[PDB]
């Protein structure tokens, strides 16, 4: 009668469902009984760093679990061979054969592979040994507990920031990009330059020597001449072999552009000169807006004045600094719309430029980040549209906002719907229509008849950044342009070296069966940003309830009336949107994959052949990559894909589960639990118990969120399984 | 006017549907109603009984559940004289429907009118004008 | 008395290391456990229930 | 050729498709005697297969690695019959039908009893507007400058925000 | 493994005792009144 | 939870105190027992064949839990169902773990409790200070020096135990 | 069931393709999409979908095309009994071209 605190109308519901309800609304703090705007800011800022420390224990933990129970030292001696050990495995339900077949990676213990990718990470920044990755791990535990004593620290009575400290946003903006972006990147082009480049070149350099080993034998003597170019003088041998003084340069700083040939991943030099220069762009950036000496820009007179002249934007920006600024949903919306594409700006990067030694030829790893860090940014950029909902339901003042672009947004909210509806509508219909095309033709014994659409505009950019395969002759591919002769001196060499090469993910080649999936993309792009931008848009009303802000944001229904109210929340076209993002993160991730093991064989034409129709995707990546991951048990044996093996169906199992929540609903199940509620209290041996909470039915929102958490779950563990499995035990 | 305990009940076997633990410990309801006739009925929570001719009185766990057979004995039998009561378990008698006298849907005289909003329902202030503020959404 | 009675004996015959020789030990272990669990759901209960 | 390809007529590919796709119907002939039913069916097929790899080989299409043709859609002259032209047969009938339909449903608004005529369709009038569909660009362009097309803003329902 | 010893004692406290201490004590917490 | 002697009480003070007293007296005892090799095949590995997954360590030797270290975790599993017996169903005249509701907290101690000689609370409580202490100072002595808590046991008595 | 059943007894409509059980092939995947497809009515509610059709009758409103006869979304119960008949017939079909490419080729 007293859990959820934060509200007295949960606090008194006698119900089962207070319980579920105090868990699901704990976080939604603006919603809390008696909240000012003061605390409210406070306790965000402390959870905050709650969340940080979080975020510092978990790489603390990776870090330890590495350095105890990893084989680091031996994969760094032979990165290419060694599995790289995650971390131990105690479990009292194994049998001895299961011991047994965990007991890889050089070690006497069962041991889970890690597919993070981080001993390739850590063995690219410098880190040799278990003593320093048990040392990385100390600091951030240290860390993790500065930032809790922080959090507890700014929830003190003097140290609790006001309203007028969290709203200074030529302040924040000014140390965020200065500080926080570009010193931070300044700070780790110095790590690299003094840690990671000389310990990459064989040269041991710790906190014992580092004050005492200059990163370059001329030393911050070129640096304070002018004579920048002198850093890049002598740079890494084609000879060179990572982490050892052989084909080893003096350089500190280069722009050779492509990939070391040996680790295949990003020249070390061009990684620190990289984040020197975005760290200087940075810091620059971070000048920008006005503090407390006079100079830089208000943004208040900047968003009033970027209103144009010819009308077409209304009164344009003015009043919507105060809207972002008093609305934490708007600033929400935005850091996540912002952050999802830059995970997916994270996935596309890092498997065609890798960074880190020996990866890219990790497959599983490769297979693993790519696809973690794409629904990761599925689930962000669906968060920013429902975090856009909300501010519409919750923030935003219609008389604070006239016909800025908000209001005018919304003003045409129907032409944006429609046509978001037209080009979903066009593109299901054509790119379905000519996969079915193809797939029945292929049946029919036809595959000439299939219409085939080559990529020429991907090609066509592919060429003009230097790939000579589709012979376009563009710009870079074009020996004499303005565009090659310019980047010849500088990074042209390297990555004309790396783009025409066949043995990297750089630019990879693109056919009839990529651009018929690009289309599925656009169409699943398109269709996700419809059910969230009708969401977004049709959350303060719609013909069909036209007082929908007074109800909130989650909300079951209006009820039967007017023919029929489900799902009319903006929540639940969150909710809608979740599958559509889980079904295009799919879409992504099967290209993805099914396009790099054709290619990891050496077989690309089997997705170029196989690609084009449906059946192809389903016999040749579905039901041909199965084998390994469906026999990692079997009545024969096990081997160490058991695990994801039993993941798999586990996965399956949690997302049927959820077509339980979702396609069953609620008077059936309230009628059940009656009939149970009389079986207890008549019950012999059994009425001496009693419930505190009455036992009722999920609510309508909290089943729509359970079949959606299950669906999810289930779809995430049975295709992580499915892509790490199939990936390790094809090796290719 | 208040609830003659001794009132005789319809005839029922029985069911599984009645009033559990909660009607003896949080609250019951009771309805009674004037039958001329001794006549079969369903009952909202199982089965059929069958009403005496003269006065019936039923116990039942929900206060919906004695207006659906209020709404049966009224369409069916034509019987006006139904009166819903909430018994709480201290043993309070707590007179319900018809409220006054006369029934909801005709007016009467000293009905003060609650949750009636002076302007039309697209009149109401925006969740934003309303946050951070107690003022009510209603204008 | 009657519940730890018959609780030894699902844990013994059926339990992980019912074919080894320490197959009561493991069963009664495996039930005294189960005691104790139980008998934390009992407290709990009663902390709760009753005023 | 364009985008790295090879002309259908010249790829080994396309002749190495073709010669297995007959060769498949030529195991199924060999099972059957010569005037027989099966047998005729079959070597009609097989006539089928090489007439559609003939008029393959000699269209300008273009075959990739594959084998199979390739349509090129970036709007080059040279390759405009595989989405441009026939591109433009569809916008002629897909216009056709919308303002077939569109004259249709501004009938029936006129009409005494509006939704009949929309489950019953008056098949003469609905004739003469199919009919109407033969110079939609012309009739819905000046339909759209003689201010029919577009209805005001401030005539059409929206929800409150 | 240094420190074997840990994962065979902590293993079974934290995936045992920790969940039903700290279920115990959210069972608590959530039906009590006051 | 706090009002039933739970937390920085001085029933918990007196409870933690009988159990470092034992602690103690089990440390010592543990010493003595393995100085003179009076535990059973101590350095024997138990096989995962009889007892079951349990039984494994990952000490890259044996890759089991030896029988020492069994034996004095059953030990110790005795004097816990007995403390758990105690704990649910305590005696008619025992001091209870956790006291009822509403009940009046003995008062604390202070910085010394008067001193009895006899078989008192407030020795009990000193000696159980000393113990709890004493626990902290052995566990440190060892970490510190790097040497098994049960040879600094040994090293602090003056190797009277072995 | 799933690698001994399913995976390996699903070889024959996956391999069916430009044989005469390729139409086996094409209802495997036919059925497929339609009993996914017939989730898009069972996991939504009418609500969403009759403010998406206000925003289409807007479209068609702007072009003076809007029909006389008022575009709603299906009822509630005609939803559920569209993803029910979907749902049936997709996973029917699926077993259907399943069953009879596998047992017409091995039987
Ligand atoms: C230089 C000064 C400075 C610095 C360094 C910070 C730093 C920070 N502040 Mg800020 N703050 C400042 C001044 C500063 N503040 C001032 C002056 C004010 C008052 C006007 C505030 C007011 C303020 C508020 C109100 C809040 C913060 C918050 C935060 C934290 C952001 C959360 C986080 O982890 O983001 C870390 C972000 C980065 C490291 C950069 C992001 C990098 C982008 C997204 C992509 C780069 C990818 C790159 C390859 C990384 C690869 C990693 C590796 C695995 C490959 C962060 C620690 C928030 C917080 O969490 O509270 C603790 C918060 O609520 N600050
Ligand atoms: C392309 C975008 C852009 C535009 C149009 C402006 C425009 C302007 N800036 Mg800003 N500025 C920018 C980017 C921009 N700046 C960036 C990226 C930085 C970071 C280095 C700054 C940092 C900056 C400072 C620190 C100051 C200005 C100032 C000014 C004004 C200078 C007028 C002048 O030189 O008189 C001839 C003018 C309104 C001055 C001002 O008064 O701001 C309003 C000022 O003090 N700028
Ligand atoms: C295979 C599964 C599947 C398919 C095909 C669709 C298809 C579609 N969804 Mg749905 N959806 C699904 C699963 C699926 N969904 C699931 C599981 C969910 C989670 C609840 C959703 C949730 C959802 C929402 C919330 C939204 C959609 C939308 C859409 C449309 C997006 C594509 C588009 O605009 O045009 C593509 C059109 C098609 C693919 C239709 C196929 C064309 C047909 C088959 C022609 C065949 C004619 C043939 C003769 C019929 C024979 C019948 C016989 C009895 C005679 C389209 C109608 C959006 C929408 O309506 O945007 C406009 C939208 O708002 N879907
Ligand atoms: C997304 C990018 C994009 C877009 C929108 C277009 C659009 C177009 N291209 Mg281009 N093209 C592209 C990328 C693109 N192309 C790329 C990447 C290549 C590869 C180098 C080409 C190569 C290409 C060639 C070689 C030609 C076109 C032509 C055309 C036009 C087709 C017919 C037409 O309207 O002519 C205008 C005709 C009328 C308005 C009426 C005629 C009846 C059209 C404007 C053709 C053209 O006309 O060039 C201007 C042409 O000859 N395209
Ligand atoms: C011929 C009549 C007609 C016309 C002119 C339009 C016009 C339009 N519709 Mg369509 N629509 C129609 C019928 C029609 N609609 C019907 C019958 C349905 C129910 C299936 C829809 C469902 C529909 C949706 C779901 C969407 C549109 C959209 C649009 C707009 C974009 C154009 C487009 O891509 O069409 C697209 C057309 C379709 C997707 C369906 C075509 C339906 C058939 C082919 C037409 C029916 C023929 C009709 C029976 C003719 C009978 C007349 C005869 C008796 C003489 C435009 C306002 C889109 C929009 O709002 O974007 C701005 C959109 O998202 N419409
Ligand atoms: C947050 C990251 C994290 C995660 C997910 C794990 C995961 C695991 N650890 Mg732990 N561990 C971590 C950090 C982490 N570790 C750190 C930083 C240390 C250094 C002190 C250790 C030291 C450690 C030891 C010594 C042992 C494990 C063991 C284990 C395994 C069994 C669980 C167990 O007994 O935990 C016991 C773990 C601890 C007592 C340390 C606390 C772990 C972190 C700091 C807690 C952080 C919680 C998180 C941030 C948020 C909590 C709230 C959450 C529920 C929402 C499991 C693989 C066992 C093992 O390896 O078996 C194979 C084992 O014996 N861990
Ligand atoms: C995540 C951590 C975890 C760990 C470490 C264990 C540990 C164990 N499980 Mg597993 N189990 C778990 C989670 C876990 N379980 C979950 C989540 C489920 C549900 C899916 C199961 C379901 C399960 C089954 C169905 C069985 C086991 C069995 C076993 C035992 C291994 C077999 C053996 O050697 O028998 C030797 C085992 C014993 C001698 C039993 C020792 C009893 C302990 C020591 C008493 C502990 C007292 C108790 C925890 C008090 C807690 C009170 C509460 C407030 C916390 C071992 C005790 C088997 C078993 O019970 O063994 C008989 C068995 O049949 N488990
Ligand atoms: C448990 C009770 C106990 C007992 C029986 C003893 C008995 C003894 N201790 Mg002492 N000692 C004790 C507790 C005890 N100690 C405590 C609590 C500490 C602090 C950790 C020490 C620290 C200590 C040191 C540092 C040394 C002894 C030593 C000795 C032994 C010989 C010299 C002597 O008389 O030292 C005088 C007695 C005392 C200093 C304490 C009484 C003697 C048998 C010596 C020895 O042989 O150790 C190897 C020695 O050098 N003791
Ligand atoms: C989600 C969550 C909830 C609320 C909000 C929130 C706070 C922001 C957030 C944070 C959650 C967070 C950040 C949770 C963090 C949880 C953490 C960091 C748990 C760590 C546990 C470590 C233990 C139990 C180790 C004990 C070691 C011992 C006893 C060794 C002792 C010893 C040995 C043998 C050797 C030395 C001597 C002695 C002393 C004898
Ligand atoms: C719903 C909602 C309600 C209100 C509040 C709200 C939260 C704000 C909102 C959410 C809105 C949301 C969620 C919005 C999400 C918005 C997003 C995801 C916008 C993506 C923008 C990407 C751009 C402009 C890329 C530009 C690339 C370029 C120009 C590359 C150029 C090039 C370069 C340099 C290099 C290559 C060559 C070329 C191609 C020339
Ligand atoms: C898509 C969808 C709609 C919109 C679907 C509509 C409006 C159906 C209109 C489809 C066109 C207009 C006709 C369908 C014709 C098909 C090509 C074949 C139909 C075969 C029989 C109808 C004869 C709902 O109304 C709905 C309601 C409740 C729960 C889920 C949903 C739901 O998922």
């Amino acid at each position: 009668t007293k859990f959820p605190k934060f509200s007295q109308a949960l606090a008194q519901d006698p119900a089962t469902r207070r319980i579920w309800y105090g868990l699901a609304t704990a976080h939604d703090l603006e919603s809390h009984d008696g909240m000012t705007e003061e605390n409210l800011y406070q306790k965000i800022f402390a959870s905050h760093f709650g969340h940080l420390a979080v975020i510092f224990l978990w790489t603390s933990g990776n870090l330890f679990h590495v350095a105890w129970q990893g084989n680091f030292e031996q994969w760094v001696l032979n990165p290419l061979k060694v599995k790289p050990i995650a971390h131990a495995i105690w479990d009292p339900h194994f049998g001895q054969p299961a011991v047994k077949a965990f007991t890889k990676g050089g070690v006497s213990y069962p041991v889970n592979i890690a597919t993070s990718g981080v001993y390739h990470w850590w063995y690219t920044i410098g880190m040799r040994s278990n003593t320093d990755l048990y040392a990385g791990s100390l600091f951030l535990l240290f860390l993790a507990g500065v930032f809790l004593f922080a959090g507890w620290l700014h929830l003190q009575p003097k140290f609790r920031p006001g309203l007028s400290w969290f709203k200074n946003n030529e302040s924040r903006l000014n140390h965020h990009l200065s500080g926080l972006f570009g010193f931070s990147s300044l700070a780790w082009s110095a790590h690299l330059i003094h840690v990671a480049i000389p310990e990459a070149r064989g040269q041991h350099v710790c906190w014992d020597n580092f004050t005492k080993v200059a990163p370059h034998p001329a030393g911050l003597q070129p640096f304070f001449t002018g004579n920048w170019g002198a850093y890049a003088a002598s740079p890494d041998t084609t000879n060179h072999i990572f982490g050892t003084s052989e084909g080893a340069g003096t350089a500190i700083l280069t722009f050779l552009g492509g990939f070391h040939p040996q680790t295949q991943a990003l020249w070390l030099t061009d990684i620190a000169h990289h984040h020197l220069a975005i760290g200087v762009v940075f810091i620059f950036a971070g000048h920008m807006y006005r503090t407390n000496w006079g100079i830089g820009h208000s943004l208040k007179e900047i968003l009033d004045a970027h209103r144009p002249p010819g009308g077409r934007l209304g009164a344009g920006h003015k009043g919507i600094f105060e809207t972002l600024t008093n609305s934490l949903h708007f600033q929400l919306g935005l850091a996540l719309a912002s952050l999802g594409v830059i995970t997916s700006l994270v996935a596309q990067h890092m498997y065609a430029l890798p960074s880190y030694a020996f990866i890219a030829k990790d497959y599983v790893t490769q297979s693993a980040l790519y696809t973690h860090h794409q629904y990761i940014a599925g689930f962000l950029m669906v968060g920013a549209f429902a975090h856009g909902a909300i501010f519409f339901v919750r923030d935003y003042d219609p008389e604070q906002n006239k016909n800025n672009v908000l209001a005018r947004i919304l003003d045409h909210k129907e032409a944006i719907i429609s046509h978001l509806s037209w080009v979903s509508l066009f593109l299901g219909f054509h790119t379905l229509g000519i996969y079915v095309h193809n797939d029945v033709v292929v049946a029919f014994g036809t595959p000439e008849k299939q219409i085939l659409v080559e990529p020429v505009f991907a090609q066509w950019i592919q060429a003009s950044s230097g790939k000579a395969l589709y012979g376009f002759d563009v710009l870079l591919s074009s020996t004499n342009s303005v565009a090659a002769n310019a980047s010849s001196n500088i990074w042209l060499p390297g990555w004309l070296e790396a783009i025409n090469s066949g043995k990297n993910s750089l630019f990879l080649p693109i056919g009839p069966g990529d651009f018929l999936i690009h289309h599925a993309i656009a169409l699943a792009l398109h269709t996700t940003t419809l059910i969230l931008v009708k969401g977004a848009l049709d959350a303060r009303g719609s013909k069909l309830m036209p007082d929908k802000k007074d109800f909130g944001y989650a909300f079951p229904c209006d009820g039967p009336g007017r023919g029929g109210t489900c799902d009319i929340s903006a929540w639940d076209a969150f909710y809608l949107s979740m599958f559509w993002m889980l079904n295009t993160i799919g879409w992504v991730t099967f290209y993805w994959h099914w396009k790099h093991i054709t290619i990891w064989q050496g077989n690309a034409g089997q997705f170029n052949e196989s690609s084009t129709y449906i059946m192809g995707w389903l016999r040749d990546y579905l039901w041909l990559n199965s084998s390994p991951l469906i026999n990692g048990y079997n009545p024969f044996g096990m081997n160490s894909l058991s695990v994801w093996s039993w993941m798999f169906l586990f996965g399956h199992l949690i997302w049927a589960t959820g077509f339980m929540f979702l396609i069953s609903w609620r008077g059936y199940w309230q009628e059940l639990i009656e009939t149970l509620v009389w079986a207890h209290e008549r019950t012999p041996l059994a009425n001496l118990v009693r419930w505190k909470d009455k036992p009722v039915a999920l609510s309508i929102v909290q089943a729509r969120l359970v079949g959606l958490i299950h669906f999810t779950a289930g779809y995430i563990f049975t295709y992580a399984a499915f892509v790490i499995a199939s990936t390790t035990g094809k090796f290719g | 006017e208040t609830l003659n305990l001794q009132i005789p009940s319809p005839t029922f076997e029985g069911s599984t549907g009645g009033w559990l633990r909660a009607a003896e410990v949080e609250e019951k309801y009771a309805i009674t109603w004037t039958s001329p006739k001794e006549q079969v009925f369903e009952m909202p929570t199982g089965g059929a009984a069958i009403m005496r001719q003269g006065e019936n009185l039923l116990y039942l766990a929900r206060k919906e559940q004695c207006l659906a057979l209020a709404t049966q004995v009224k369409n069916s039998f034509k019987i006006t004289d139904y009166k819903v009561y909430r018994i709480f378990p201290s043993g309070e008698v707590q007179y319900l429907h018809p409220k006054d006298g006369v029934f909801p849907e005709k007016v009467n005289a000293g009905r003060v009118g609650v949750g009636n909003v002076s302007h039309s329902i697209g009149k109401n202030l925006n969740p934003a004008q309303i946050k951070f503020t107690s003022k009510s959404f209603n204008g | 008395l009657t519940h730890g009675y018959f609780l030894v004996g699902p844990f013994y015959k059926l339990g992980p290391l019912r074919n080894s020789d320490v197959a009561l030990l493991s069963g009664f272990f495996s039930a005294l456990g189960l005691i104790v669990i139980l008998v934390a759901c009992l407290t709990i209960y009663g902390v709760v229930s009753f005023e | 050729d364009v985008a790295g390809l090879t002309p259908c007529g010249e790829s080994k590919e396309f002749a190495r498709r073709l010669d297995g796709s007959v060769k498949k119907l030529q195991t199924r002939l060999s099972k059957y005697e010569a005037g027989t039913p099966p047998a005729l069916a079959l070597q009609k097929q097989i006539d089928k297969t090489k007439n559609r790899f003939d008029r393959y080989g000699k269209a300008g299409l273009l075959c990739g690695t594959d084998g199979l043709p390739h349509l090129i859609t970036d709007g080059r002259w040279t390759h405009s019959g595989e989405f441009v032209i026939p591109g433009l047969l569809f916008l002629y009938v897909a216009g056709w039908i919308g303002w077939v339909g569109r004259s249709y449903v501004l009938f029936a608004r006129t009409a005494d009893k509006p939704t009949e005529k929309e489950i019953i369709i008056d098949v003469p009038v609905a004739l003469s507007f199919v009919s109407t569909g033969f110079i939609w660009p012309f009739s819905a362009f000046k339909e759209f400058t003689s201010g029919n097309l577009i209805v005001p803003a401030d005539e059409i329902t929206v929800s409150p925000r | 493994m240094t420190a074997a010893y840990l994962p065979s004692i902590l293993v079974p406290i934290i995936g045992l005792i920790f969940p039903g201490l700290v279920m115990a004590f959210a069972f608590i917490y959530i039906e009590q009144d006051e | 939870f706090g009002g039933r002697g739970l937390g920085v009480t001085v029933n918990a003070e007196r409870w933690n105190g009988r159990h470092a007293m034992f602690g103690i007296f089990a440390m010592v005892m543990t010493s003595y027992m393995k100085g003179h090799g009076l535990i059973p095949d101590a350095d024997k590995v138990l096989d995962i064949a009889q007892w079951g997954p349990l039984a494994a360590v990952w000490d890259g030797a044996g890759n089991g839990i030896s029988n020492e270290r069994a034996i004095i975790l059953i030990a110790h599993v005795h004097v816990l169902v007995v403390s758990v017996i105690a704990a649910i169903a305590p005696f008619g005249f025992q001091d209870t773990l956790v006291k009822e509701k509403g009940y009046t907290p003995e008062s604390p101690a202070g910085l010394i409790p008067p001193f009895k000689t006899g078989l008192t609370a407030e020795a009990e409580l000193i000696n159980g200070r000393l113990a709890m202490l004493g626990v902290i100072s052995i566990v440190t002595a060892s970490l510190f020096t790097g040497t098994s808590v049960v040879d600094t046991i040994n090293l602090g008595m003056g190797k009277i135990l072995y | 069931w799933l690698r001994d059943f399913l995976w390996a007894q699903a070889s024959q409509v996956i391999q069916s393709y430009g044989s005469a059980l390729s139409a086996y092939g094409l209802i495997f995947l036919g059925a497929h999409f339609i009993w996914a497809f017939s989730l898009m009515f069972l996991f939504s509610g009418r609500g969403y979908w009759q403010e998406l059709i206000e925003s289409i009758v807007w479209a068609h409103n702007k072009l003076n095309v809007a029909p006389a006869i008022q575009p709603r979304a299906l009822s509630i119960t005609q939803g559920r009994a569209v993803g029910l008949a979907h749902y049936l017939l997709g996973g029917i079909g699926t077993t259907w071209a399943f069953f009879l490419a596998r047992i017409i080729s091995v039987g």
